[PDB]
Order: C-alpha cells, then sequence, then structure tokens
DNA sequence: TCATATTATTACGCCAGACAGGG
DNA sequence: CCCTGTCTGGCGTCCTCTCACCTATGA
RNA sequence: AUGUUUUUUUUUUUUUUGGUGAGAGG
C-alpha cells in the first residue's frame, strides 16, 4: 500500500487509516521518539505538521512541491485546536500568549 | 509566533465571550430531510453556514454580499471550516460545580473551604443543607445542616439567618472567602504549631490558597454558570453507508444538559414546590457532571447498549485520547507499507523499493517533472498520464528517486536504529527488499515482516535522511560501542568454513607468491578452500604519523585466509583473518577496522564482508543432515548407571533410611550429573570427531560436522540447542516452579515419547506466556523513561565543576566482573590522574579516555577514576557537552544540542524483552591482602578477630589495582591479617552465622549484671549432652514485674574491679539481647575471640522497582545520626531507638518494628549511612544519609546487575542521566533571604539560580535538601503541564494547572511535539538559540 | 411521526494515597 | 496521638489486516 | 451606337467559471 494524498476524517485534518480506506501510515509516538533520538527537527517538523495535519501547510506544500520548490510552510496542526476547543470546552481557559 | 501557553480558570464573561449564541433548544436536527435545527444545538445564526459562502435556507449564491443576515435565515455567511471554531454556550438554570474540582483527588474545592469530600457532595446532591453568613445564632460557616437540623433551626431562628445547599450554596461560601485573610492565619496557624500531620495539613491549604491570590483566579469560577459547548464540526454527526445518522455521544450528553435545563426553567416559571425543583437541579447537576467526565460520579450513564457514552474528559485522557492519538502520532501522507524480503545484491545505504510503491508516493515530484519538460500543460494532463502510466514516466520516476532518501521503519520501533534512511532501487515486484546486516539493527527477520517507508518532502528533510538518519552512519549501537552492522547468520557460516583448516586437502604446504594466485589455485580446481599453506602477504601497516608503510613477508596460513585478505582493507593487520573467524572475531574485525581506518572503509569492507560470505556460503554447500547429530556412545550406559542410582536411592526409601527431601534432592543431583556427562560425551563426539590421516598415522583435529559448524560459528546455535538436539535434553520443570525428578532422557533425533512432550510443553507454554505478557511491561517502562527524560538536552561545553563519580571496577566476590575499561571508556575525567607510582600526572583533568588513553591506563595499572557523570552536571536546564562522555555512534564528544534524555531512555527500555520477568569465604586467586573499615583485636591463639561489622576485606595483587573484595562479619575468625601474602586456594576466613558472637576487647573475669534466674534468665539443662547454660529470655516472655531487667555481662579484674576499654575510661559492658543462650558460664576467665552467648536467628520488575523507586517490604534501617545509641519503651507497636550525639544535638529517635533482627549493641556508636538492621536498602535513605553519588552508584550497580545476569550490553551514562531525571525535585529546609517557603518542595535548579543570584550579592544563600521522586511522579511533577498531560492522568494535571494558573514556557521535546513546530534538540536547537537570543 | 428522557451482576494485581480506629 | 487495616483510584505494548453490527416508543 | 431594362426580404446572440466488540500477522 501506498499513499501521497487522497482524503482524511471529519473531526481530524489527519489521513484515514487501512487500505480499503487508501489512506497512510500512523507515524506513531516510537517513531517520533525515534526521531528525536537524531537531529531530525526539520523531518519530524514535517512529519506532524504538513504531511499530516496543517491544512494551509499541506496545501502550500502540495503547490511548492509541483513547482519545484521543497520548502514548508508549517504552520499549527488542526489536531491541536482541536485539543484547545476540547479543553475550552470544560470550565478551563487555555490561551496561547504574546508574540 | 507565540512563546507560552498559559491555563487558568474561565469566567462567566470570558466563556460568553468566547460564545456566539445562547444554544436553547436540544433538537440536533430535523432528521427527515438535511436541514438542522432553528435555533438548536446545530443552529445557523448562533453558529455558520453549513455551505461556504451561503444562506443554508435562500440568498447570495455568489461572491459579492458575504455578511448579511435575512430574518427568513437567521444565518451568518463564512467558510464552511468556520463553525469548527466557534463554540456555543448553554445558560445553565441552576448552578452546578464542576466535577474536576470536586473530584480531583484531593479535590480543589475540599481543600480551600476546609470541608471533606462526603460532605461536600451531600449538599451538593440535595441531601444536606449549608450555612452562609447566618448572623447572631449558634452555628458555625462551614458547619452543615441537615433535614432536622434546618427545621428546628427554621422555627428557631427564622429572621436572620441564612443555610442554602447546592451549588449555589457552595458559590457563596467559596465567592465570600477572603483569600488574603486565609493566608495570614493560616499562616499564622503553622508558626504556632508543632503537630507534624497538621504541619502538613497546614502547608498544602496555605499552598493552593497564595497560588491562587497570585493569578486572576477567583474562587467562584469552580462552579459552572455558562456551560460551554464544543463546535459542532468537533462533534460529527455523519451517516454511515444508510439512511441514518450515526450520533456522538457528546450530542447525547449536550442535548440532555439542554433538555434538563428547559424543564428547570419552566418549573421555575410555574413556581413548582420545594422537591420538585430540588429533584430538578440535582438531575442537572448530574447531568452536568456526567458531560464533563463521565463516570467519576456513580454508574456511568449510557445509550447503546448497556456501554457508557464517550466524554469530554475522555475525548482528551487515555491512551485514545488528543495527546496519545493525535498529537503525539500521527497518520501521514506519502506513506506506504509493504511486507519486506532480502536482495542481498544492495550496497548499505540502499534499499529496494517496488515501482508501484514508487509511483504512488511520488505523484507530486513527477507531476512537478513533467510540467518542467513540457509534455502536459495542466495538471489533470498529468494525472492522467500517470493514472495510465505510459512509457515515458518511468524515465521521470528514476530521475525523481535518483538522491533521495526514504525512511524505512519497522512497526515496533524500540531504539533511533529502527528509522533508518536509504536511497531507493526500484524493483520489478510487490516487496520491499532490504539490506541483510541492517536486519540485525531492525530485530527484523523475514518470517512475514512489514515495514513502512516514509518520504521526506522538503530539502532540509532529505538533507536530515542523508547526514544523520541514513544507513552508513548508523554503523554503532548508541547504547554501547558495540557495532551494529554486525554480520549475522549466513555470512558468518561463510566465512567459518572458509577461512579454516584441514591436516590435508588439495595443495597441502604448497607456496603462493600471492593472494591472486591463492584464488586462482581455488577457481581452477588445483586447491581447496582451506589447505595450509605459505604464502606472501603485503600488510600495510600504518606506523608512523599518518603514512601507511608496507611490509611484505610469507605467512603459514590457508588459502581461504588469503582469499579473505584480498577484501581487508590496506591498515589491518593480517593476524585479524589469520584465526578461524567466529561471530565473535568477525564483530572485532570490524571494530578495528572502524576504530583504525574510519568510516568509508569500513562501510565498503562491510559490503565486501556480506558478499564474499554468502558467496563461500553458497559454494560451502552446508546443509543438515539426520546423521549430523551424533548419538554419543556412552549415553546409554550414562543413563543406566543413573537408573541404577535411583534404584538405590529408592531401595533406601522403602526402608526409610533417609528423609524425602533428601531423596528428592539427590535425584535432582544425579540427574544434573548424568546431564553434564550426556553433554561431555557428545561435545567430545562433535568437536573432535573428524580423524583423518595426511602421509601416515591419524591426526585429529576440529570437526566439519555441518550442526557443529552452525554452533562454532555462532551462526545460530549454542551449546544448550546442540545439547538438545544430540544428548539428553535436561530435566523440565513443572508449573509448580519445582523441577521434576524423571527427566526427558530423549533428545530429538531419538522419539519423544508422550508423557515426556507433555513436559516439555508445560515448559515452553511458560515462556511464551512469559513473553508475551512481558513485552507490555517492556513498552510501558520504554515509555515512562521517555517521559521522564523528554527536556535534557546537550546545551553547554563545560558546566567548570570538579567533582564526578569515582569510576572503580565492579567485584562482587568473584573474579573481577567489569573491568575499568569497561565503565571508563570514553568519560571525560573530573580531577588528572594521578599514575599509581608516586604523584605524576598520567592523563591531564579535561581528558577524554578514548581507546589509547585506556590501553595507557591499562598498561600503568591504574586504581579507578574519578571521572566526571551526568548526575554532578552543574549545568542549569540540560547537561554540558563534558559531564555528558563521548558520543557513543561517534567517535567524538557529544554535539553542542543532541538528545541525549531520549536515545538514554530507549538504550534502558529497548532490552526490557531480553530481560526474564518471572558458610565462609574461600579465596580463588594468590594475593596480597588488604583490610578496610576495620578496627580489630589478636585473640588468644592469634587468628585476627574483628570488632567491626562492616568490614571489607580486599585483595590487592602485586600491581596496585583490586581484584577481590569481601564482607567479613561481626566476630569472625580470619586465618590472615593485614598487609599479607597468602597462596591460592587458602581459607583466610571463617565464621558461624548461626551464632552472633559477643567476643570482647579485653580478659578478666566474667560477673552476671541483672542476670537472674526465674525472671531475667530461665534454667535449661541440655538433654542429649548434659553441659548446661543459663537460657537468656527476651523482653516478651517474661512478666511485667521484670521486664525491666536487662541481662548483661561485664569483665572484671582478678579483684572485682571494672577493666576500662583501652583509650576510654568506660567498663565493656555487654547487654545481651533477646533469644540468646550463655555460653561462658560465671567465673570462666575469658579472653579476645570468645563468645559470650549463643543467638541463633528479580528480572524486569527489579528495574521497574528500581527506576519507580519502590519501598522494599522490609527495608533495612539506618541512623540518622552519629553517635551513642539505646533502647526505649518495652512494645507499645513498636520497640524505640534513641541515638545521643557526642558533639551533636540529641533528640533524634526512632520506633523500630520489633520483628526485625537487629546489629547493633547498646554500647555501639553510630554513623550516618551505617546499617542497623539488614535486608534491602530505599534509595530515599540513600540520597538522605550518604549523598548523590552514593544513591547514582547504587542504580548503576543494581540495574547493571540485573542487565548483566541477562547479558546485555549497556554503558552507565544512560542510568546516570535517568538517574539525574529522577532527583531533579528538592525540598527547603532553610528558606534563607530568598521567597521561597520552609518546606516547599521546588525543583532543583529553580532553587540553585536563586540563590546563585542572591549570593553573588551580599546576601547568603538558601540550603535545600535533595529528593528522589520516582519516574512516573517525576514526570508528572514538572513545570510544564503539556508534559506532564501527555503522560499519565490528564484530570489530575489539568486541574492543578488550571486552579495554579500555571503557564508553560515550552523549552522541551513534547511540548514542541505537541504544539507543531521544531525540536529545540537536534536540528532545531541553532533555531532556538536564534530566537532565545532575539527576545 | 415527533417529542419522552434512563433499569434486573460478580471471576486482576499491584501500588500509592487518603481515612477512621485504637494503645 | 502515631501506627494501621481498609478503601478508593489509577496504571497496565506498539504497528497492521479481515469480518459483522448498530433505541424504543405510537396515539 | 446604347444601357439603374425584371426587382420581392433567399432576414443580425455566445456559453459563462464516525464509536463498540471479536479474530489473525510481526
Ligand atoms: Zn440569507
Ligand atoms: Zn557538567
Amino acid at each position: 500500500h501506498a499513499r501521497s494524498t487522497g482524503s482524511y476524517s471529519l473531526v481530524t485534518q489527519q489521513p484515514l487509516g487501512g487500505k480499503a480506506q487508501f489512506g497512510g501510515q500512523r507515524f506513531g509516538e516510537m517513531e517520533v521518539w525515534a526521531l528525536e533520538a537524531y537531529g531530525a527537527a526539520y523531518t519530524l517538523q514535517e512529519m506532524l505538521t504538513v504531511k499530516s495535519d496543517d491544512v494551509n501547510g499541506r496545501t502550500k506544500m502540495y503547490k511548492n512541491i509541483v513547482d519545484g520548490n521543497h520548502q514548508m510552510e508549517p504552520g499549527m496542526p488542526e489536531s491541536f485546536n482541536v485539543l484547545l476547543k476540547e479543553i475550552r470546552s470544560l470550565g478551563i481557559n487555555i490561551e496561547l500568549e504574546d508574540e | 509566533e507565540f512563546d507560552a501557553i498559559k491555563i487558568a480558570l474561565a469566567s462567566p464573561d470570558m466563556i460568553r465571550s468566547w460564545s456566539f449564541g445562547e444554544v436553547k433548544k436540544p433538537e440536533t436536527i430535523n432528521y427527515r430531510t438535511f436541514k438542522p435545527e432553528r435555533d438548536g444545538l446545530f443552529c445557523a445564526r448562533i453558529f455558520g453556514p453549513v455551505k461556504d459562502y451561503e444562506c443554508l435556507c435562500g440568498k447570495y449564491k455568489r461572491l459579492k454580499h458575504r455578511g448579511v443576515i435575512c430574518e427568513k435565515c437567521g444565518v451568518e455567511v463564512t467558510q464552511t471550516k468556520v463553525r469548527r471554531e466557534r463554540m456555543g454556550h448553554i445558560e445553565l438554570a441552576s448552578p452546578t460545580a464542576h466535577i474536576w474540582f470536586l473530584k480531583s483527588l484531593p479535590s480543589r474545592i475540599g481543600l480551600l473551604l476546609d470541608m471533606p469530600l462526603r460532605d461536600i457532595e451531600r449538599v451538593l446532591y440535595f441531601e444536606s443543607y449549608v450555612v452562609i453568613e447566618g448572623g447572631m445564632t449558634n452555628l458555625e460557616r462551614q458547619q452543615i445542616l441537615t433535614e432536622e437540623q434546618y427545621l428546628d433551626a427554621l422555627e428557631e431562628f427564622g429572621d436572620e439567618f441564612d443555610a442554602k445547599m447546592g451549588a449555589e450554596a457552595i458559590q457563596a461560601l467559596l465567592k465570600s472567602m477572603d483569600l488574603e485573610q486565609e493566608c495570614e492565619q493560616l499562616r499564622e496557624e503553622l508558626n504556632e504549631t508543632n503537630s507534624e500531620t497538621k504541619r502538613k495539613k497546614l502547608t498544602k491549604r496555605i499552598k493552593l490558597l497564595e497560588a491562587f491570590v497570585q493569578s486572576g483566579n477567583k474562587p467562584e469560577w469552580m462552579i459552572l454558570t455558562v456551560l460551554p459547548v464544543l463546535p459542532p464540526d468537533l462533534r460529527p454527526l455523519v451517516p454511515l453507508d444508510g439512511g441514518r445518522f450515526a450520533t456522538s455521544d457528546l450530542n447525547d450528553l449536550y442535548r440532555r444538559v439542554i433538555n434538563r435545563n428547559n424543564r428547570l426553567k419552566r418549573l421555575l416559571d410555574l413556581a413548582a414546590p420545594d422537591i420538585i425543583v430540588r429533584n430538578e437541579k440535582r438531575m442537572l447537576q448530574e447531568a452536568v457532571d456526567a458531560l464533563l467526565d463521565n463516570g467519576r460520579r456513580g454508574r456511568a450513564i449510557t445509550g447503546s447498549n448497556k456501554r457508557p457514552l464517550k466524554s469530554l474528559a475522555d475525548m482528551i485522557k487515555g491512551k485514545q485520547g488528543r495527546f496519545r492519538q493525535n498529537l503525539l502520532g500521527k497518520r501521514v501522507d506519502y506513506s506506504g507499507r509493504s511486507v519486506i524480503t532480502v536482495g542481498p545484491y544492495l550496497r548499505l545505504h540502499q534499499c529496494g523499493l517496488p515501482k508501484k510503491m514508487a509511483l504512488e508516493l511520488f505523484k507530486p515530484f513527477i507531476y512537478g517533472k513533467l510540467e518542467l519538460r513540457g509534455l502536459a500543460t495542466t495538471i489533470k494532463a498529468a494525472k492522467k498520464m500517470v493514472e495510465r502510466e505510459e512509457a515515458v514516466v518511468w524515465d521521470i520516476l528514476d530521475e525523481v528517486i535518483r538522491e533521495h532518501p526514504v525512511l524505512l521503519n519497522r512497526a515496533p520501533t524500540l531504539h533511533r536504529l529502527g528509522i533508518q534512511a536509504f536511497e531507493p532501487v526500484l524493483i520489478e515486484g510487490k516487496a520491499i527488499q532490504l539490506h541483510p546486516l541492517v536486519c540485525a539493527a531492525y530485530n527484523a527477520d523475514f518470517d512475514g515482516d512489514q515495514m513502512a517507508v516514509h518520504v521526506p518532502l522538503t530539502l532540509e528533510a532529505q538533507l536530515e535522511a542523508r547526514a544523520l538518519m541514513m544507513s552508513t552512519n548508523n554503523i554503532l549501537s548508541p547504547a554501547n560501542g558495540e557495532p551494529i552492522i554486525v554480520p549475522s547468520q549466513d555470512v558468518v557460516l561463510g566465512l567459518y568454513y572458509m577461512t579454516r583448516d584441514c591436516v590435508n586437502a588439495k595443495g597441502e604446504g604448497m607456496v603462493l607468491t600471492g593472494p591472486k594466485e591463492a584464488e586462482r589455485l581455488y577457481r581452477s580446481g588445483l586447491a581447496s578452500l582451506h589447505a595450509r599453506v605459505k604464502v606472501r602477504i603485503t600488510e600495510y601497516e600504518k606506523d608512523a604519523n599518518g603514512e601507511l608503510v608496507a611490509k611484505t613477508s610469507l605467512k603459514d596460513t590457508t588459502v581461504g585466509r588469503a582469499i579473505l585478505w584480498m577484501i581487508v582493507p590496506k591498515g589491518l593487520p593480517y593476524s585479524i583473518v589469520n584465526q578461524a573467524l567466529g561471530k565473535k572475531a568477525i564483530s572485532k574485525m570490524l571494530n578495528t577496522c572502524y576504530r583504525i581506518l574510519g568510516l568509508k572503509p569500513t562501510v565498503i569492507f562491510a559490503d565486501q564482508i556480506m558478499y564474499t560470505g554468502f558467496a563461500y556460503a553458497a559454494r560451502s554447500g552446508a546443509s543438515v543432515g539426520i546423521d549430523d547429530m551424533v548419538i554419543p556412545e556412552k549415553k546409554h550406559e550414562i543413563i543406566s548407571e543413573a537408573e541404577a542410582e535411583v534404584a538405590e536411592i529408592q531401595e533406601q526409601f522403602q526402608s526409610g533410611l533417609v528423609t524425602a527431601g533428601e531423596r528428592y534432592n539427590k535425584v535432582i543431583d544425579i540427574w544434573a550429573a548424568a546431564n553434564d556427562r550426556v553433554s561431555k560425551a557428545m561435545m567430545d563426539n562433535l568437536q573432535t570427531e573428524t580423524v583423518i590421516n595426511r602421509d601416515g598415522q591419524e591426526e585429529k583435529q576440529v570437526s566439519f560436522n555441518s550442526i557443529y559448524m552452525m554452533a562454532d560459528s555462532g551462526a545460530r546455535g549454542s551449546a544448550a540447542q546442540i545439547r538438545q538436539l544430540a544428548g539428553m535434553r535436561g530435566l523440565m520443570a513443572k508449573p509448580d516452579g519445582s523441577i521434576i525428578e524423571t527427566p526427558i532422557t530423549a533428545n530429538f533425533r531419538e522419539g519423544l515419547n508422550v508423557l515426556q512432550y507433555f513436559i516439555s510443553t508445560h515448559g515452553a507454554r511458560k515462556g511464551l506466556a512469559d513473553t508475551a505478557l512481558k513485552t507490555a511491561n517492556s513498552g510501558y517502562l520504554t515509555r515512562r523513561l521517555v517521559d521522564v527524560a523528554q527536556d535534557l538536552v546537550v546545551t553547554e561545553d563545560d558546566c567548570g565543576t570538579h567533582e564526578g563519580i569515582m569510576m572503580t571496577p565492579v567485584i562482587e566476590g568473584g573474579d573481577v566482573k567489569e573491568p575499568l575499561r569497561d565503565r571508563v571508556l570514553g568519560r571525560v575525567t573530573a580531577e588528572d590522574v594521578l599514575k599509581p607510582g608516586t604523584a605524576d600526572i598520567l592523563v591531564p583533568r579535561n581528558t577524554l579516555l578514548h581507546e589509547q588513553w585506556c590501553d595507557l591506563l591499562e598498561e600503568n595499572s591504574v586504581d579507578a577514576v574519578k571521572v566526571r557523570s551526568v548526575v554532578s552536571c552543574d549545568t542549569d536546564f540540560g547537561v554540558c557537552a563534558h559531564c555528558y562522555g563521548r558520543d557513543l555512534a561517534r567517535g567524538h564528544i557529544i554535539n553542542k544540542g543532541e538528545a541525549i534524555g531520549v536515545i538514554a531512555a530507549q538504550s534502558i527500555g529497548e532490552p526490557g524483552t531480553q530481560l526474564t520477568m518471572r558458610s565462609s569465604i574461600q579465596v580463588k586467586n594468590k594475593g596480597s591482602i588488604k583490610l578496610s573499615n576495620v578496627k580489630s583485636v589478636v585473640n588468644s591463639s592469634g587468628k585476627l578477630v574483628i570488632t567491626s561489622r562492616n568490614t571489607e576485606l580486599k585483595l590487592i595483587d602485586e600491581f596496585g589495582r583490586t581484584k577481590e573484595s569481601y564482607k567479613v562479619p561481626y566476630g569472625a575468625v580470619l586465618a590472615k591479617g593485614d598487609g599479607e601474602q597468602v597462596a591460592g586456594g587458602e581459607t583466610v576466613a571463617n565464621w558461624d552465622p548461626h551464632t552472633m558472637p559477643v567476643i570482647t576487647e579485653v580478659s578478666g573475669f566474667v560477673r552476671f549484671t541483672d542476670m537472674i534466674d526465674g525472671q531475667t534468665i530461665t534454667r535449661q539443662t541440655d538433654e542429649l549432652t548434659g553441659l548446661s547454660s543459663l537460657v537468656v529470655l527476651d523482653s516478651a516472655e517474661r512478666t511485667a514485674g521484670g521486664k525491666d531487667l536487662r541481662p548483661a555481662l561485664k569483665i572484671v579484674d582478678a579483684q572485682g574491679n571494672d577493666v576500662l576499654i583501652p583509650g576510654t575510661d568506660m567498663p565493656a559492658q555487654y547487654f545481651l539481647p533477646g533469644k540468646a543462650i550463655v555460653q561462658l558460664e560465671d567465673g570462666v576467665q575469658i579472653s579476645s575471640g570468645d563468645t559470650l552467648a549463643r543467638i541463633p536467628q528479580g528480572g524486569l520488575p527489579r528495574v521497574a522497582d528500581l527506576f519507580e523507586a519502590r519501598r522494599p517490604k522490609e527495608p533495612a534501617i539506618l541512623a540518622e545520626i552519629s553517635g551513642i545509641v539505646s533502647f526505649g519503651k518495652e512494645t507499645k507497636g513498636k520497640r524505640r531507638l534513641v541515638i545521643t550525639p557526642v558533639d551533636g544535638s540529641d533528640p533524634y529517635e526512632e520506633m523500630i518494628p520489633k520483628w526485625r533482627q537487629l546489629n547493633v549493641f547498646e554500647g555501639e556508636r553510630v554513623e550516618r549511612g551505617d546499617v542497623i538492621s539488614d535486608g534491602p536498602e530505599a534509595p530515599h535513605d540513600i540520597l538522605r544519609l550518604r549523598g548523590v553519588h552514593a544513591v547514582t552508584r547504587y542504580i548503576v550497580n543494581e540495574v547493571q546487575d540485573v542487565y548483566r545476569l541477562q547479558g546485555v550490553k549497556i554503558n552507565d551514562k544512560h542510568i546516570e542521566v535517568i538517574v539525574r531525571q529522577m532527583l531533579r525535585k528538592a525540598t527547603i529546609v532553610n528558606a534563607g533571604s530568598s521567597d521561597f517557603l520552609e518546606g516547599e518542595q521546588v525543583e532543583y535548579s529553580r532553587v540553585k539560580i536563586a540563590n546563585r543570584e542572591l549570593e553573588a550579592n551580599g546576601k547568603v544563600g538558601a540550603t535545600y535538601s535533595r529528593d528522589l521522586l520516582g519516574i512516573t511522579k517525576a514526570s508528572l511533577a514538572t513545570e510544564s503541564f503539556i508534559s506532564a498531560a501527555s503522560f499519565q492522568e490528564t484530570t489530575r494535571v489539568l486541574t492543578e494547572a488550571a486552579v495554579a494558573g500555571k503557564r508553560d514556557e515550552l523549552r522541551g521535546l513534547k511540548e514542541n511535539v505537541i504544539v507543531g513546530r521544531l525540536i529545540p534538540a537536534g536540528t532545531g536547537y541553532a533555531y532556538h538559540q536564534d530566537r532565545m537570543r532575539r527576545r
């Protein structure tokens, strides 16, 4: 099985799972620890922001690849803003501070 | 873009500021059409239009007026994702307190209003009343009231009196709670009391009272008044395949809260009576509490069928919340997965990758390449071209592959060598071809395994895959110094068959002018691959400074050793191939090649090793047959001699001469002896079976048996497995844990019958159950370790210290187990090591000890090295580059940046699978004696007896290093003395552990002081001997009239005056303990070394109990202060022990549980770190008593003992840094001139920078005290709540952070993996240097 | 079809952490 | 009042693949 | 040498841009 780009889920902006659903590989927790074990800071940054979740990042990246410019414009993951709204939907005021 | 994440409470004004419209109706959707509800949960005006830039109902179907809201639609006009960020709010009719601040353990409202949880819930569920500023009545403010208590009060205090209930009353209490006022009171209460329990109970209440005043969190924000609703997009309502909507659980929760709130508003309209609106508000309280955190209240609500439905807190917490399932691990585009296979033609920087996966993973690069050439125009055309797969896109694909690495990943990645980057080579096929040597890194066999491929998209990621994660760059395991590209199984058989010899072959003893014609004689058919031969080889030894000097000579060698010499690079000597080359020898061949010639010859030489091993293993034809497993001819007579022996033992058992346990022990002993004899018979019969003549009489050699080369080469097989295929397969054990007395005398070449196979299945089912349940604890151990580490980044170059732990070789009592060169390899010395002669600067004080320095250490026989350890590093927030050590997979020091906490945590937890889950001293060598911790005396006979319990007996050799060590008890008969030379095997120690000696220092006469027969001691004349002994009783058997009497022996002179201790003016009286029996009676003159009484008496969960720092059930008790010791009160729960120091203050004591067999007498002076009883010892006692270096030596020795018992090589840096992360918190003792509190627990770097910026001023600092937290308590007690929330319980940590108003200055690895940016360790450390500089 | 709103099983194994009881 | 059983909560491995099954009521 | 010397309607518009549970592999 292989996946470059196709459909994703509803709640989250990450790719679907499985083969019958044309989906990508779950880059799990211990693989993130293995990339932290190296100096792979940029590989991990595209591994969890551009390739997976951030919608503006992935559309800009697809257009940047097909122009011939391997460069990522990262932004913030969508599932973290989902986390902010689920935490904030309690009596909890979680924010994002100064520039 | 943004610094720290701030968490605080949500005010009702803040919740109305989040909101966009009140969600009234609970009606979800229409359900018969497609439209929602106006205005229900899924509204239009409150949130937004379903369709993008459209009024859902009807107006604006173009792009001109985005925003207009007509009365017929009551709809906003924006994007489809606008509803995902917009949230609604439910105006709760009746106030409802939060469940996270009422049941968090400890509750936030429980230790703030000074009221028990039980009483808080009673009033909260409309079952109890609470008073609130009554007035001039006889009632308190916190005191509650019941129906009867209120009824009577109602008729009594009908006027000025307030007694409400529920959240409303609670809210008022919190609202009317002067925070500041309580502070002073609490502070004054803590300074006006001495109660230990109260002190801790008051310090925990004042801590959460002053923390609330420090932030902008109000006391009335605990109760929920304006409940917030999560965005619809985040609670999606999609239908499955069919005609119904599979609705989420949160819609059930919100719809019930809104149904109940509408009912409560209608009842407060209608003026229903009291009990109706109490049940109505109570059902609303339980509905809100079920929405927020379901199931924390009594049994959780359920929709379909009996399974409870999932609430908001269950969208956060757990293994499947947002942290562990969508933020730490994500699903990933440009990724693939398939079954692996070998492909041995590969070079070790490249892997095979199928054409179909390659054309799917590289669709955008192919699109960009196709658009560059000009073959097509629009993007559609290119997608049709690769959907059709024409003849021109495969050249495009070979031009996008070429220099573009991919990340191969095996699915259980345990350490960092399980993600490696290759270059693709395209494969006709559907299976990833993976280079074989690399398999030993992935733990990948080829029995059905699968791997995932990931594509580095951007340019920095291609460079990270080539420069950090390439497979040529990972040739040493980061856990140690051992190479991980060791040749595994076929190739060592090909080498072991190639470089060997036989006593006659084709071309025996002919002479050859080079290795080239050695291979030419092997190929043409004129010699054999193993035929001993003088060749002329030219080995290049590089003895100058970087210059290779040729020396050519004639080596008496074989043909195969010359053929393998054609592949060895220049610098290695010929003697690396002159031996037989098993697996350990080829591993040290690649290791010496890496240490001498560097990286590139070692990569190309690893490939040439693998190619020549595969080729000559193919030419070998090394099969396995049924005749290869040679049965010993002596096996049947050994079994019959064992059968005669068990027959003799059972004939004694019929006549009852021996006991049953001694029978079972004798049967297990003779079957162990017969098993060892059968193994030696088959091992001789395999290791030297070949006996071939050469030009005359016969001559023997090691065998070319196939199973023996598979065992001796170390390819696959050991002694035990080849033992079970030929000799008997031992004594298998039943699942009771005890062994079975009748062994399995049949191997596998003979047939096992039925019972023997069933006993075998006992033994093997236990092993499969152990692995399949062991793996969960191994993985959870790696998780706890990488979440306690998680932060620690090499961030300096020198901390500027002179402290470091004292690396000695470790010695258990056998031969010296782990040499000093294994422990001080590549670790930077603390002070400069003196050469063992006299005062020489052998090595300087900041040199890395690589192999050349360690060889000059081994030549001089250096005792022990004071070396720098990670736990002694002075760097605030990180570890400096010298106190870590060598890079371990790079030859140099650790770079500024490389995350060492994560590689250390992986290197400790990765061998978690291989670990298991469930008289006197006899010297061995011949050397010199030395004693430490010794205070001794010469007895009458001459044997130096010892008056100290804790004496260490070292055996030092003639060179200076310490070769043996032992522990000698109080009062033992030493055959030798101090500084003496002995012989190998001579007994040097003797004692009796069943009889605790009460030996003396001086001589004289014996008097019975406080020894009265009848109450103190008893008369027990011996039965079978007649020589009686006055038996000393204990303090429990005698009655209360004489229980105060302490029996003792004090030595006098010939007159009767007390003979004093030499050095003091005190007599030497020995107080006899309980259960003693007097050996030497009254009037008998004594000497030293003679007793005065007879006193009769682990694998992987050990690693968990060392890092998590549990206490053992019966710890060894110690002394918190030095000085004289005494006893106390007679058995009220415990038996007291009072320690009065010589110069220090007296009042320390401890109540010992009296079930322990003590070690100390009444006239004994103790010390800190000195034992009082025996058994295991908790690490907190080591930390608060001996020192920090003592507890780090304790953990690294007690866990390298597990990792060495199971045989795993791990360097000690990793355990020292997880020990650093254990003892990172501290507690204050004297607050000093700072802003801390008395017994406040604060982290160590904070208090150290505080009193280091105050001590640089005039003010003297604050004196701390370090504390050792276990790894899950230490990773949950962090100054970064996302780090402590991605890990275990999120409810406790988020309420603690919310009511404290905590802020997360990100500054670690997992905060930046959550929030989606660069890691502040690796390549991103320059980015975080830049961002930290530009503030 | 369109609002009404929650009851008659037990059978893990530590391991911390808080709580009423009593010498 | 300091030990103490006793009770309550909170953990318990990653990755993947196949299949089936989904609230009752109701004038 | 010369040409108002057989006229009649044989008619003008695009394209537009998803949970639950069970089982297997490693
Ligand atoms: Zn409209
Ligand atoms: Zn340091």
